[PDB]
Order: structure tokens, then C-alpha cells, then sequence
């Protein structure tokens, strides 16, 4: 029972205990019988990694130089999980992923096979309604959903499980009732899982559902206070994110360019403060000199836009201040370490001005799994373009890591056309465009390299660290 | 197979 299903893909199977060898062996056989390139087995139980710094360099030297496409583990309790999952963007999937992938003969979405028990929304395909939210709210809700293991879609389909709306005034509710299953919910559906770390059930679940009688702001505030307000009963899974002094001796200034729904600002404030940091909100009317002189411990600025005048004045007054966005905070929470922004990813800085339009950058992608799908869509978004689920003639670019798969074959053939030519280029073109703030040429040789799986440093997300 | 696909807003991420 053989096939080409896993051609050119490298796997790392982590065995957490001696009793798992039978299953490790099973899984390896299925990978090898279905044409995996490399398949390493590493016994966690059989090597003392205590007092070894299991960081990115250590991982690339132990398990590289070629990229690991998938880690196969039914536990996240290994000391290089954060490096693998949050930095290198390698999916971590259960043994069941291999079994199900062989039976259905396609590369399955990885999210639902994550063994991270924080990934409470792993089974969710969620569309965030842009007509309900400002830009900053949209980014935040996307960050949290991704952090809870869910999938973001830019379209409503039969496969969409949840539509996020602010209120019953969102045009989309009416516009989809005309056309026509999936659930409308308030953003407190996402936030409750983040804060409490358990499935949302009972009366509180009902309070997160769209209610067409919530006709004023007052009724929304009241549901927000019932679902994520002063609970006083504890959060579950208290050891998943054990560093409760993560932001100790740090004080964040919050840009007025964020402009959150007030109860969302309370949630964000409460997040920073429960990790022992401090928050001062800046307003457009503030005299910035006296704010920063009145609270001289302020060491961090949180803003949406890199071109904000507040940020320009702030940098003038406070030249060594940390300059990050809301995504940066949650990345620090993911890593469980305060991390300067220069050691984080491009997407953790306040966003650059719009570089491209849709007409110049409507992109499809292929062979990007899990967090790499998230990362590529965020990057294309902040560049000013659109990213699509499928490859059509509407697409201006196909983004690819390698030469395998059917989308690459079709798109590479379409590149030979004379007039309306789709371009095939690698993900490093997106990253360098953003990093340099320039429309680089995708046909430069460095961006026509499609053998990026030979080096783990060419993983999407590593440009700019 | 989609149901609804919103029109893309070119300046959503920069609108004041």
C-alpha cells in the first residue's frame, strides 16, 4: 500500500515514552511507504535535555540542515516546542494526522491535529466581518483566534463554522439572510476561550450568540461584562502559560490610533495587568512631553501604524523606547519571554504604509501549512494585497516554497503566456518587499529559488529577525 | 464552494 503522497517532505517523530515506540514505528512505516524523504525519530525520554539551551540554533543543528516540514507528537511538553511552533512555524501534529492523511490521500489541514490543549478552536473555520470592525479590532481578533488554533477564512462557505460580528447592525447579517450551517457570534466567543482556557458552554455560550434584540451599545456592554468581566472564578489550564510576571517592570503606552471598542480595551488592559505590566492610554489631545515626564517608567509604545505622528513625537522624546504592535504582546505571551521587537518578526512592528494594490497583488499560495498560512496571509494583507484560497486567472502571483504539487504545475504553465502573465515567485519576495518598503522585482534570481526546503533559515518568517 | 465573498476594501488597514 504505497503512494507518492509525502514526496520530498521531511518528518520528525517525537517519542515521549518507551511505550510509544510501537506507534512511532507504525507512523514511520506509513510515512516511508508513502514516499517521505527523511523521517527522523527522536526519543525525548532517553536524553537529558535539562540545562541544554534547546533554542533555534540547537534545533537547526540537531535536526537540519534540511527543513523539518512536520513534527509528529501527541504532546507539547518538550523544551523546543515554542521554537518549533511559534518561531520556525513548523506544524506540530498528532499521529492521527499521518493515519488520516494516508487514508484520504491528501495533505490535511494541520490545525485540528494540534496536541496543544490551548488550541480550543482547532476545529473552527472563522470569518471575521470587516464591516463590523475597525482595522485594529480585526487584527486583534485574528491574532487571538490563530493563537487558539482556529483557521481564518476571507469568505463564507459551507465549511465556515463561525461568523464574528459586533452587533445586529452589521450589513452582512441581512446580506446573508437574503442568500440563504454556521453560527453568528460576538467576539466574546473568541475572548472567553483565551481568558478562561476551556470550552464555552451553557448560559455563557448563549450570551455570545448574535441576538437581533441587542439594538443598542448598552446591551452589548452588558453581555461583555457577563461573559469576560469580573468572573472571580479562576481560569482553567493554569500551567500552560505559567509566567505570571511576564511584563513585570514594563509600562505600555497605548496609541490612540488603536481605537478599540471600550470593553475590548478593558480586555487588553486586563491582559497586560494580569501579567504584571502597566498601561497608560494616550489620547490625541495629550501633551506627550508631560505624559512621559509624569510616568517616566513608560518603556513600551503599542500602536497600529508606523507613520503615526504620536509615534514620531514619542521616539523623539523617548529614543530607546520599545516600538511594537498588539500582535507583539501576544507573541511575547506565546514565547513566555519578554522579547525586544528586533528579535521578533516583521509583523510585530507597527504597520508600514500600503505598498501594493489588489490589482498588483492578488496572490495564491501552495505548500504552506498551519501557521505559515496565517503568516503569509497577514503579510499580504499588510502589504496592501488580497490572498485567495484557490488558484484562478484573477491571481497576479503564485507564492511557492518548492516545485511539488498541482497549483505550481498549472501556474508555471500559465507563466509562459504572453500578455496577462501570472508570476511564480517564492515567499521571500513578500518578506523583502515589506522589509525594504519597496516593490521589488519577483523575477530576480533570489526569489525564483524553489529549493528552500534545503535550509531551515529560509522558512517564511525568518527574514527580518 | 463559496456563499458570500465580500468586496475587498483597498484601504481598510489604513482608514482613519
Amino acid at each position: 500500500s504505497t503512494s507518492l503522497l509525502f514526496e520530498q517532505l521531511n518528518f520528525l517523530i517525537l517519542v515521549a515514552a518507551e511505550a510509544e515506540l510501537p506507534i512511532a514505528h507504525s507512523t514511520r512505516k506509513l510515512l516511508m511507504d508513502n514516499s517521505c524523504n527523511n523521517c527522523q525519530i527522536y526519543e525525548l525520554y532517553n536524553e537529558n535535555l535539562k540545562d541544554v539551551k534547546t533554542d533555534k540554533d540547537w534545533f537547526m543543528n540537531k535536526f537540519g540542515p534540511q527543513t523539518v516540514h512536520f513534527v509528529i507528537s501527541n504532546t507539547i511538553n518538550f523544551p523546543f516546542y515554542k521554537i518549533v511552533y511559534f518561531d520556525l512555524l513548523i506544524p506540530v501534529v498528532s499521529h492521527t494526522w499521518v493515519q488520516d492523511s494516508v487514508k484520504t490521500k491528501r495533505h490535511l489541514r494541520t490545525n485540528m491535529y494540534s496536541p496543544n490543549p490551548f488550541h480550543l478552536l482547532r476545529d473552527c473555520q472563522v470569518y471575521i466581518s470587516k464591516s463590523s470592525f475597525n482595522k485594529c479590532e480585526y487584527i486583534l481578533y485574528s491574532d487571538l483566534l490563530h493563537l487558539l488554533g482556529g483557521t481564518l477564512v476571507n469568505y463564507i462557505s459551507n465549511r465556515t463554522t463561525h461568523v464574528i460580528v459586533q452587533s445586529p447592525q452589521d450589513p452582512i447579517i441581512a446580506t446573508v439572510s437574503k442568500l440563504t450551517e454556521w453560527k453568528f457570534v460576538y467576539p466574546i466567543w473568541i475572548l472567553y476561550h483565551f481568558k478562561m482556557a476551556k470550552p464555552l458552554k451553557g448560559e455563557l455560550a448563549t450570551l455570545c450568540e448574535l441576538d437581533m434584540q441587542d439594538t443598542s451599545e448598552e446591551q452589548l456592554f452588558a453581555k461583555w461584562e457577563e461573559v469576560i468581566g469580573d468572573k472571580q472564578t479562576s481560569s482553567s489550564q493554569l500551567t500552560l502559560h505559567p509566567n505570571k510576571t511576564l511584563f513585570k517592570n514594563h509600562h505600555f503606552a497605548i496609541s490612540p490610533d488603536l481605537n478599540f471598542f471600550t470593553p475590548l480595551y478593558w480586555f487588553l488592559k486586563g491582559f497586560i495587568e494580569d501579567l504584571d505590566g502597566k498601561v497608560t492610554p494616550l489620547s490625541f489631545s495629550d501633551d506627550l512631553k508631560s505624559v512621559y515626564q509624569a510616568f517616566p517608567d513608560i518603556d513600551c509604545y503599542i500602536g497600529h501604524s508606523a507613520n503615526s505622528p504620536i509615534l514620531e513625537k514619542t521616539k523623539s522624546i523617548k529614543p530607546e523606547i520599545h516600538v511594537g504592535n498588539v500582535s507583539w504582546l501576544f507573541y511575547m505571551f506565546a514565547l513566555q519571554k519578554f522579547t525586544p521587537v528586533s528579535q521578533c518578526k516583521l509583523i510585530h512592528q507597527p504597520f508600514h504604509a500600503k505598498l501594493f494594490t489588489s490589482k498588483e497583488l492578488t496572490v495564491a499560495y501552495t505548500n504552506y501549512f498551519g501557521s505559515q498560512r496565517f503568516y503569509i496571509q497577514r503579510l499580504v494583507e499588510i502589504l496592501g494585497g488580497l490572498s485567495t484560497p484557490e488558484l484562478t486567472r484573477k491571481n497576479t502571483h503564485l507564492i511557492t516554497k518548492s516545485t511539488i504539487g498541482k497549483k505550481f504545475k498549472v501556474a508555471k504553465k500559465w507563466s509562459l503566456d504572453p500578455q496577462n502573465a501570472i508570476i511564480v515567485t517564492n515567499h521571500m519576495w513578500l518578506e523583502q518587499c515589506y522589509m525594504n518598503n519597496s516593490k521589488l522585482n519577483p523575477k530576480d534570481s533570489r526569489f525564483q529559488n524553489f529549493k528552500l526546503d534545503d535550509n531551515m533559515g529560509w522558512n517564511i518568517g525568518q527574514i527580518g529577525m | 464552494s463559496i456563499i458570500y465573498e465580500p468586496e475587498f476594501n483597498e484601504n481598510y488597514l489604513w482608514a482613519e
